[PDB]
RNA sequence: UUGGGCCCGGCUCUUGUCUAUGUUCCUUGGAACAGGACGUCACAGAGGGUGAGAAUCCCGUGCGAUGAGAUGACCCGGGUCU
RNA sequence: GCGAGAGACCGAUAGCGAACAAGUACAGUGAUGGAAAGAUGAAAAGAACUUUGAAAAGAGAGUGAAAAAGUACGUGAAAUUG
RNA sequence: UGCUGUAAAGCUGGGUCGAACGGCCUCUAGUGCAGAUCUUGGUGGUAGUAGCAAAUAUUCAAAUGAGAACUUUGAAGACUGAAGUGGGGAAAGGUUCCAUGUCAACAGCAGUUGGACAUGGGUUAGUCGAUCCUAAGAGAUGGGGAAGCUCCGUUUCAACGUGC
RNA sequence: AAACUUUCAACAACGGAUCUCUUGGUUCUCGCAUCGAUGAAGAACGCAGCGAAAUGCGAUACGUAAUAUGAAUUGCAGAUAUUCGUGAAUCAUCGAAUCUUUGAACGCACAUUGCGCCCUCUGGUAUUCCGGAGGGCAUGCCUGUUUGAGCGUCGUUU
């Protein structure tokens, strides 16, 4: 099941990186003793613990980038919504929201009554 | 001699591997592909080609990214992570 | 490829199909610590690439195949 | 091609009209729906009524001018005469026709 | 049944003075179905007689 | 021919490693159909077209 | 005659979880899901599976109940502040 | 296209070309053309072992409800043949 | 195995087989085949027949092997006869290369042999090529046509240096 | 008289009809509105302990994270794998990522894995040469910024 991600989200950019190039000299041995047995499961271990220290690495990455760009006018397009293209291209709400303020005065002057009949 | 002796003639290729397409159509001279059209920035198809179509069209490979549009537009387009339930 | 371990002070690796020269000889000094005289590299029928790197005369290409152990 | 004594026909069958026929297999669904959609709709607005009222007037023509039928909407003169601002009478279910 | 069913190829008949019936065949070759016979109602592969 | 392009080379790379015999224990599997690699290919019968 | 924003509901959508009664007897059969006896449930006797035609063996079905997540200047029912 | 529900529809030469690793194998310089191919058994229990044979196989035996089910597998028609 | 019906057909005895199926009153249709140089599939007679006859030519022994006209080795006899049946390459092919094993299919006889089958191994460049130059030509750009797909033009009615 | 030929029956062949099935098709109905320069559809090449295809994925390569769930996977093997538990398996779900070479495909080019140039860092005694890592350099058009051109033209000073 190899290592466990809670551990790696703990730790510092630093040791992230140790241990990445710790587990890659390993996968290295293991290759090399591929050439003798030649069934070696437990290089199925390491690729996918390599995966989660590189997986890590960049989810941590990322966030300290989100941070840096909280509330700016530009961001960058990884970070912005990945809605389709369509959507993005379509009016905000505010903008479509907006009236002019003739159309303003006559919705506040007329608002759809509520009623019954018979009675 | 227009047949077996003709057919020992046989070594210029008219066409190579289409860089857009993959199949062997590219002409050599005429610098076209003649299945997908390439390097036109449209793809060639016809209407009076059907079957042509279903050979080359969308689904006919992986779908790498179409493949989850009805998944994310089915929860809205969220953004954010998902929470632990208390 | 073994008996150019010996006869030859060469020791021959399985490579990544898009490095060059330069990078494969960077890369054993830093993997395995010892300097290539020349790296000959080579695309196998197979589609991968191999490469042929020989050391200079201050390494003994047998001590670093036991170390790395695959002999 | 033309034999016994029978009518002459005129059945225009001759342009590509097999591929444009128009079976209604969707009727009982669409009534089922219509009525959905017609229930939807009184249900948001409830208790205010669904429609509009309309003016009656006369059918044109020679042929149904004895008939009298359901009009657009009520002219601005018979909204003056019972005091109703067109733009106020929209909004309380009174259907309004500036044209006639 | 499908409006094109039995109508997907491109046969065309060989005519006459080939010793074989004047049915449409199936064109090209190095497959078994060239030459093969299509679009007759009684042909294996056409499309049946008044189609529904 | 021996003069070949790095694209060339690359297809017929691909073309001997799909030509080989079906591995033995696949037909051990449950629920399995498959008795033979039925795309085998021979340099003198069928030609890649590449 | 009358502006706006937030907070909870409702309505719409998605989705999680939960539910009745024989595997009783005899014969045939490799196997009972078959025949016969006695039954039981039924707002469930649709469908599927299980070593042959299974409501009652299993999943479901019917009945609903209750969570969560959305979504809506351009739906309303309320608070609350302006 | 996405997701559902149905039928006095077809039932493997039918129904989509495609119930199968089907737009696959294959053909063509190319545009394009384009198949065939479902079913052991409930379960591989897929025949241990002996014998003849160089071997493939055979004869015994064995498994199985059935080998008048042996993967050249349900039934097994006719042409044609011993 | 018979019976019934003028008939279309229906029913039955025996054998085989293993999961559904019929009668009657109605409904409905992609509903009845001997032919279409019909379609697809299969199988015959012909028939153990035609034939397997170009390229001078093979023979003895040993080994291997269940088995040798055809494999290997030796001895011999031959031929290609340097405008070759020699030794290389370009195009094209794509692993056919080499070793080990092997003979179900293929090598129109055979097969212990093989370009077959199975498992592995194998292609090393500062100097050889490509890469660069321009040729016949192709073809962006600025522009000008064309409803448009695109067409012309190649420095062109251009403020043209990713200058040194 | 045999043989042979022909017919018939039994048995055995050849062959794959018939019969019964059926995770497929076909038609009708209902609901929905969601591709792409934030790089799509498609292509090529790769990726598994033992895989050719199909299916899946992209050098984090039959997948990583997260959420839910709650003991498997299975042809074989094997854990530096797990069981009253941050825990087996899971495209169950899915909102965070990775996403080779390409492709509208965008530095130029492309029958080449060809040729550049700019910025930062770095190795070789180096602003110039060689190597490496990272980030960049398409076109039309729009708004704006900046630098400009033109006796197009305005005011002043000769
Ligand atoms: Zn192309």
């Amino acid at each position: 099941a190899g290592v466990k991600t809670f551990e790696l989200r703990t730790k510092s950019k630093e040791q992230l990186e140790s241990q990445l190039v710790e587990l890659k000299q390993e996968l290295a041995t293991l290759k090399v003793q591929k050439l003798q047995r030649p069934s070696l499961p437990r290089i199925h271990t390491v690729r996918k613990n390599i995966a989660r220290v590189l997986t890590v690495i960049n989810l941590n990455q990322r966030e300290n980038v989100r941070a840096f760009y909280a509330g700016k006018k530009y961001i960058p397009k990884d970070l912005r919504a990945k809605k389709t293209r369509a959507l993005r291209r379509k009016l905000t709400k505010f903008e479509a929201s907006q009236e002019t303020e003739k159309a303003r005065k006559q919705r506040i002057a007329f608002p759809q009554r509520k009623f019954a009949i018979k009675a | 001699g227009k047949g077996t002796p003709s057919l020992g003639k046989r070594h210029n290729k008219s066409h190579t591997l289409c860089n857009r397409c993959g199949r062997r159509s590219f002409h050599v001279q005429k610098k076209t592909c003649s299945s997908c059209g390439y390097p036109a920035a449209k793809m060639r198809s016809h209407n009076w080609a059907l079957k042509a179509k279903r050979r080359r069209t969308t689904g006919t490979g992986r779908m790498a990214y179409l493949k989850h549009v009805t998944r994310r537009f089915k929860n809205g387009f969220q953004t954010g992570v998902a929470k632990a339930q208390t | 490829a073994m008996k150019k371990v010996e006869d030859g002070n060469t020791l021959v690796f399985q490579v990544d199909i898009k490095s060059n020269k330069h990078q494969i000889k960077s890369a054993v000094k830093e993997l395995y610590d010892v300097d290539a005289l020349y790296v000959n590299t080579l695309i196998r029928p197979n589609g991968t690439k191999k490469a042929y790197i020989r050391l200079t005369s201050d390494y003994d290409a047998l001590d670093i195949a036991n170390r790395i152990g695959y002999i | 091609a033309i034999s016994k004594n029978l009518p002459l026909l005129n059945n225009h069958f001759r342009k590509h009209w097999q591929e444009r026929v128009r079976v209604h297999f969707d009727q009982a669904g669409k009534k089922a729906s219509r009525r959905q959609s017609r229930l939807r709709k009184a249900a948001k607005i409830a208790p205010r009524p669904i429609d509009a009222l309309r003016p009656v007037v006369r059918a044109p023509t020679v042929k149904y001018n004895r008939k009298v039928r359901a009009g657009r909407g009520f002219t601005l003169a018979e909204l003056k005469a019972v005091g109703i601002a067109p733009k106020y009478a929209r909004t309380i279910g009174i259907s309004v026709d500036h044209r006639r | 049944v499908a409006e094109n069913a039995g109508h997907q190829t491109s046969a065309e008949s060989w005519g006459t003075g080939r010793a074989v019936a004047r049915i449409p065949r199936v064109g090209g070759g190095g497959t078994h179905r060239s030459g093969q016979a299509a679009f007759g109602n009684m042909c294996r592969g056409g499309r049946m007689f008044a189609p529904t | 021919p021996s003069q070949k392009s790095f694209r060339t080379k690359q297809k017929l790379a691909k073309a001997q490693k799909q030509n080989r015999p079906l591995p033995q224990w696949i037909r051990l599997r449950t629920d399995n159909k498959i008795r033979y690699n039925a795309k085998r290919r021979h340099w003198r019968r069928t030609k890649l077209g590449i």
